[PDB]
C-alpha cells in the first residue's frame, strides 16, 4: 500500500524502485497584463525520478513548448509526467525496470496507473512521507540544465555524488533529504552553509561539495540547526 | 392474464411478485398468483420468516411456458418448476381459481411502474447473465457473485454481467490515456455499445436488470454493476441524445421505486454526486436530479 515511516528500510533493499516527483513539471510566473489583468508565463520544468538505493536521477526536462496551445495545464502536467515515466520504463532493459514506483503526490496515482497498464506487475504506490524533492531546483547544476534547455531532453545524474563509496544508501538518502529540506525551508541560509569555506569545491562531475566525513558531520549539524530555527522563526518558539 | 400456481406453502414466508409483496403463514392455504400481466418479464421472490438471510427468487416470462412453485423440504426453499403437461396445469389452476386460493397481481390501471422498470429487460438476455440453460426461468439470490467480483468462486452460480473497468486496457486506447480516462466516450460508444451490447436497448436492459437484483435481493455485485453502467454514460462527453433522455427516465423510476429506507446501502454517494453535479451529463438528467434532491438530499 502506502509508503511511510514504518516500512522505511524497504527503500534500500534490492528490489528496483523509483520515486517520482512532479512538483516542478509545470512552473509559471504570475504577472500583470497591460490592461491590469493577471496572466501566467511558463518556464521550463522537470520530472524528478530517483532510485533511492543507487542515487541514479533521471531528470526529464519539460520544455515550455509542450504547453503551447494546451488547456488545463496543471491537469495535463500530471498526465505528461506519467507519459514520460512510462516511456522511461519502456526504454530500460527488463532487468533494469522498477518493481515499484512511488509517487510523492497522490494525484499522480491514476495518471501513472493508466499509463502503466501494460506493466501489471509494477506496483504504483503513494507515500505518507513528506519528501522535499520540490527543492531539486535549488541545486544549481540541476536548475542550470533545466533553464538552459531549448528542447525536451533527459539528463542523467547521480544525486549522491560518490557518497556510496563511504556510506550506505540509508545514510545517503538521509543526507540528501536533510539538505533538500534545508534548501526548501530557507534556501539562502542553506546555500550559505554549503559554500562558506572556499577551499571545499564541487567537482565538475558532482552536484555537492567534496566534504570529508568530519566536514559532513559539521554540515549536517548546521542544516538541522537551520531547520529547527526556521521552525521557531515560523511558529515563534 | 397468466398464473404461477403453488403446490402449497409449508413454511412461513414473505412472497414478492415484482414490486408487490405479501405475507403467507405456515401451512396457509395459499396456491399462487393470478392475473399476471402478459408482455413483461416478472420476478417472484421469497424471504423466509425464520431466516431473513438469503432473499431469493426467479425471473420468468409466462409466454415461455407454464411455471409453478413447490417447496422442497430437502433443499429448504421454494423452487420454480415448469409443467410440461398443459392439460394438468389448466385443470390445476382452474381448481385453484374456483376455490379462490390465489392472490391477484394487484396492478393499478394507471400504474406503469413495472413497465418503466423493465422496459428493456428481455428473458433471453437474463438467461445469458444467469446461465442455467435447462430452465426457461432464472434463479437469483442475495449472495451470488458477479464474474468481475470473482476475478478480484463457483463459476456455475455467477452473475455474468458485462465487465466494466475504467482502468483496463479495454477502456483505454494506447496513446489516448488522458483523453480516454477523462472522457469515456470511446469506451461507451465503440467498445461497449457498438462492440459488446450492439445497441443501447441491450445496455439499458442489463442496467435495469442489475438495479432490480440490487433492490429485490440486496445483491451487492448487481448494485456495483448498476452504478458502473450509469457512471460510464455520465462520464462520456458524447452520448446520443435519445440515450440521455431515456436514461433520465430509467433512473427516475428506479429512484422512485427504491424503498426510502434502503438508500443508505443501495446508493453510492460518489457516483451519484459525480453524475448529477460534476460529470459531462450533469445537466442532462433533469428528472432524476429533481427526484434525488427531493427524496434523498442527505446523500448529496
Ligand atoms: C401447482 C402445480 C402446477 N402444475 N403442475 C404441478 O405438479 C403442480
Amino acid at each position: 500500500g502506502a509508503m511511510n515511516s514504518s516500512n522505511y528500510a524497504e527503500l534500500f533493499n534490492n528490489d528496483i524502485k523509483l520515486f517520482v516527483d512532479d512538483t516542478n513539471v509545470y512552473r509559471v510566473t504570475v504577472h500583470k497584463t497591460f490592461e491590469g489583468n493577471v496572466a501566467t508565463k511558463a518556464i521550463n520544468g522537470c520530472i524528478f525520478t530517483l532510485n533511492p538505493k543507487t542515487g541514479h536521477l533521471f531528470l526529464k526536462i519539460i520544455h515550455t513548448s509542450v504547453w503551447a496551445g494546451q488547456k488545463r495545464l496543471s491537469q495535463l502536467a500530471k498526465w505528461k509526467t506519467a507519459e514520460e515515466v512510462s516511456a522511461l520504463v519502456r526504454s530500460l532493459p527488463k532487468e533494469e525496470q522498477p518493481k515499484q514506483i512511488i509517487v510523492t503526490r497522490k494525484a499522480m496515482l491514476d495518471p501513472l496507473e493508466v499509463h502503466m497498464l501494460d506493466f501489471p506487475n509494477i506496483a504504483i504506490r503513494p507515500t505518507e512521507l513528506r519528501l522535499p524533492f520540490s527543492a531539486a531546483m535549488s541545486i544549481d547544476k540541476l536548475s542550470d540544465v533545466v533553464m538552459k534547455a531549448t528542447e525536451p531532453q533527459m539528463v542523467l545524474f547521480n544525486i549522491y555524488d560518490d557518497w556510496l563509496d563511504r556510506i550506505s544508501s540509508y545514510t545517503a538518502f538521509s543526507r540528501l533529504t536533510l539538505l533538500l529540506r534545508a534548501l526548501k525551508t530557507n534556501e539562502e541560509s542553506a546555500k550559505m552553509i554549503l559554500l562558506s569555506d572556499p577551499t571545499i569545491t564541487i567537482k565538475s562531475y558532482h552536484l555537492w561539495p567534496s566534504f570529508t566525513d568530519e566536514q559532513w558531520i559539521t554540515i549536517e549539524s548546521q542544516m538541522r540547526d537551520l531547520i529547527l530555527t526556521e521552525y521557531g522563526r515560523k511558529y515563534n518558539v | 392474464m397468466n398464473t404461477v400456481p403453488f403446490t402449497s406453502a409449508p413454511i412461513e414466508v414473505t412472497i414478492g411478485i415484482d414490486q408487490y409483496s405479501f405475507n403467507v403463514k405456515e401451512n396457509q392455504p395459499f396456491h399462487g398468483i393470478k392475473d399476471i400481466p402478459i408482455g413483461h418479464v416478472h420476478v417472484i421472490h421469497f424471504q423466509h420468516a425464520d431466516n431473513s438471510s438469503m432473499r431469493y427468487g426467479y425471473w420468468f416470462d409466462c409466454r415461455m411456458g407454464n411455471f409453478y412453485i413447490q417447496y422442497d423440504p430437502k433443499d429448504g426453499l421454494y423452487k420454480m418448476m415448469e409443467e410440461r403437461d398443459g392439460a394438468k396445469f389448466e385443470n390445476i389452476v382452474h381448481n385453484f381459481k374456483e376455490r379462490q386460493m390465489m392472490v391477484s397481481y394487484p396492478k393499478i390501471d394507471e400504474d406503469d411502474t413495472w413497465y418503466n422498470l423493465t422496459e428493456f429487460v428481455q428473458m433471453d438476455k437474463i438467461r445469458k447473465i444467469v446461465r442455467k440453460d435447462e430452465n426457461q426461468f432464472s434463479y437469483v439470490d442475495s449472495s451470488m457473485t458477479t464474474v468481475q467480483e470473482n476475478e478480484l468462486s463457483d463459476p456455475a452460480h455467477s452473475l455474468n454481467y458485462t465487465v466494466i473497468n475504467f482502468k483496463s486496457r479495454e477502456a483505454i486506447r494506447p496513446g489516448h490515456e488522458m483523453e480516454d480516462f477523462l472522457d469515456k466516450s470511446y469506451y461507451l460508444n465503440t467498445v461497449m455499445l457498438q462492440g459488446i451490447f450492439k445497441n443501447s436497448s441491450n445496455y439499458f436492459g442489463e442496467l435495469q436488470f442489475a438495479f432490480l437484483n440490487a433492490m429485490f435481493f440486496g445483491n451487492y455485485g448487481s448494485s456495483l454493476q448498476w452504478h458502473a453502467m450509469i457512471e460510464l454514460i455520465c462520464s462520456s462527453a458524447t452520448v446520443p441524445k435519445h440515450m440521455l433522455d431515456k436514461l433520465d427516465e430509467i433512473l427516475y423510476y428506479q429512484i422512485k421505486t427504491l424503498p426510502e429506507q434502503y438508500s443508505d446501502i443501495l446508493l453510492n454517494e460518489r457516483v451519484w454526486n459525480i453524475c448529477l453535479y460534476s460529470s459531462f451529463q450533469k445537466n442532462s438528467l433533469h428528472n432524476t436530479e429533481k427526484i434525488m434532491e427531493n427524496k434523498y438530499p442527505e446523500l448529496l
